[PDB]
């Protein structure tokens, strides 16, 4: 009797049903994960979300050391290693955390059929969302929800969630043992940056190092910060979460519960709003829109996304993408966010709005894709979700107006920290230009010691001029679609 | 520039590259720092818009009777015919 769990985005120890599961009668558990370059989404992806996941699996094979067993790491697609490992460990019991992603669908659908034809009993858990979300579906009448209020409207009304499973500590093994073996470092071992490829010669430490260890220690951290209370900081908080959500790190679940606790201590009531879980239903309800919707993250074929004849100019998005656009607010959140791997959430919208209907006309396609490479928390769905919404192609939830690469940082800062911290060549700026910096009379450059299209870069657009065209641009597309809504 | 990716490469390794949309790019220090985007006569751009619009216009989305529902006190213009609030305006409203 062999098992075999298969880790892919659930990488702790604590309420992790399948593995639990998995342990029940077992003889033998081995813990596995494969390496996927495209980390469950359209794109291959760059260092810092990399270095994010290698030490999510270092801090899972540190914590399955305790437990006196270890992390297997296999490099390799799927549907060819683990008919090796079937034969070769004489497996019978293989379990994973559910995928609702199309993709994920497909290649578990094609794992559980070699696996039935090898005798291999396949266990599946959903831990990864708060809520079945097939019963969700079921609840809106067969199709997901289009908007999030209408999501919300469904799960306030659904039962109240099971606990946590019990985490897997050295009772819950009970004599199930991992055989270890000579090779098993360098065979099965987490690899590094290094043997990856990258060049890690300019790498400072980790603003988010990974793992279930450190999203323990910040989620409590975390609770201390609300129960406190009852923007300065555009930067990266030692509380975010978002990364450790992404990959299991910290289950949804407990989160949920530990909310759910603080808000009935500091509060009379066993209702708090929904707006209590605002983090977690949003990112639930975006894996419910895609679930069953192959071309979520696509304009074309996508039939929750307006066709908008966006342009084409690769060596504007490319300006974008490097933070070279001329327009400091923009340039200092992109370039935190090659730099880091996170941003603010009102920052996500400042870069989209100017990428895509505020300034440059790109499609968001183009802009989710960038996210894909560097932003530590993108998953597939949500990201794309929101890159729809933002740019008025879909309509998850209410249009905003178009924000201002100049304004928005304005309001948020006047003293401009943000931009100085994130770009050195404007430090010397005072706050009169700081964000409209190509307006330096000829001899402020001089004194800041950067000039205009010489050391920063030009601004890309006349921002007021564009804007005006696109909002035209948006006009006659809404225009249309009411015309032929008709 | 430090905005590499590991690609897959051969059924052997792994290669470090730049993505596609960067290759695709001129991104020499010049257009980094100088390329601004020319100035586009506006009914221009419309017009070659609208010829693109009538080949999108079958693919547009159709909304349910369930997803009207939905939409009503979301997106009011669905129902009423009009321009979404937020954008019907003159340009950034910040700016004016
Ligand atoms: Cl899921
Ligand atoms: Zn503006």
């Amino acid at each position: 009797v062999n098992a075999v769990h298969w880790f892919r985005k659930g990488l702790r120890l604590h309420d992790n049903p399948a593995l639990k599961e998995c342990i029940q009668g077992a003889d033998t558990i081995r813990c596995v994960y494969i390496l996927d370059p495209w980390f469950a989404g359209s794109s291959n992806v760059g260092i810092n979300r990399w270095r994010f996941l290698l030490q999510c699996l270092e801090d899972l094979d540190a914590n399955l050391r305790k437990l006196n067993s270890r992390l297997f790491v296999i490099r390799g697609q799927p549907a060819d290693v683990f008919p090796r490992l079937f034969k070769e460990w004489n497996i019978t019991k293989l379990s994973i955390e559910y995928d609702s992603e199309p993709f994920g669908k497909e290649r578990d659908a094609a794992i559980k059929k070699l696996a039935t034809e090898a005798g291999v009993e396949v266990i599946v858990r959903i831990s990864h969302t708060l809520y079945d979300l097939d019963k969700i579906i079921e609840l809106n009448g067969g199709q997901p929800p289009l908007t999030y209020k209408r999501f919300q409207t469904l799960v306030s009304k659904m039962e109240p969630l099971e606990m946590p499973a019990d985490t897997i500590t050295s009772d819950v093994i009970g004599k199930c043992m991992t055989p270890l073996s000579d090779d098993h470092d360098e065979k099965y071992g987490v690899p590094s940056l290094e043997e990856l490829g990258f060049d890690t010669d300019g790498l400072s430490s980790a603003v988010w190092p990974g793992g279930e260890t450190e999203a323990l220690t910040r989620l409590e951290r975390h609770l201390e910060r609300k129960a406190w209370v009852a923007a300065n900081s555009l930067l990266a908080s030692p509380t975010g979460l978002s990364p450790y959500l992404r990959f299991g790190c910290l289950s949804c679940r407990l989160f949920y519960f530990k909310l759910t606790d603080l808000y009935k201590k500091v509060k009379k009531n066993s209702s708090p709003p929904l707006s209590l879980y605002g983090q977690l239903l949003w990112r639930e309800f975006f894996y419910t829109a895609a679930t069953n919707n192959p071309r979520f993250d696509k304009m074309e074929g996508n039939p929750i996304c307006v066709q908008i004849p966006w342009d084409k100019n690769p060596e504007a998005l490319a300006k974008w993408a490097e933070g070279r656009t001329g327009f400091p607010w923009i340039d200092a959140i992109m370039t935190q966010l090659r730099q880091e791997g996170w941003i603010h959430h009102l920052a996500r919208h400042a870069v989209a709005c100017f990428l895509t209907r505020g300034d440059l006309w790109i499609s968001w396609e183009e802009g989710m894709k960038v996210f894909e490479e560097l932003l530590l928390d993108a998953d597939w769905s949500i990201n794309a979700g929101s890159w729809m919404w933002l740019s008025c192609s879909s309509f998850f939830q209410q249009f905003f107006h178009c924000y201002c690469p100049v304004g928005f940082g304005r309001r948020t800062d006047p003293n401009g920290d943000y931009i100085r911290r994130y770009l050195p060549v404007l430090r010397g700026f005072p706050a009169k230009y700081i964000y409209d910096p190509w307006n330096a009379p000829e001899g402020i450059q001089k004194v800041a010691k950067c000039l205009i299209g010489v050391n920063y870069p030009k601004p890309m657009v006349n921002h007021a001029e564009a804007s005006r065209l696109n909002i035209e641009r948006m006009k006659q597309i809404y225009q249309q679609l009411s015309r032929y809504r008709g | 520039a430090g905005l590499e990716v590991l690609f897959q490469g051969p059924d052997s390794m792994y290669v470090l590259q730049d993505p596609i949309w960067l290759l695709m790019a001129n991104t020499d220090d010049s257009i980094m720092m100088t390329y601004q985007l020319p100035s586009r006569d506006l009914q221009a751009v419309l017009k070659e818009d609208q010829e693109k619009l009538k080949l999108l216009q079958r693919s547009q989305p159709r909304f349910t009777e369930g997803q009207r529902r939905e939409l009503r006190e979301v997106h009011p213009w669905v129902h009423t015919g009009g321009l979404p609030t937020a954008i019907d305006v003159t340009g950034c409203v910040y700016c004016e």
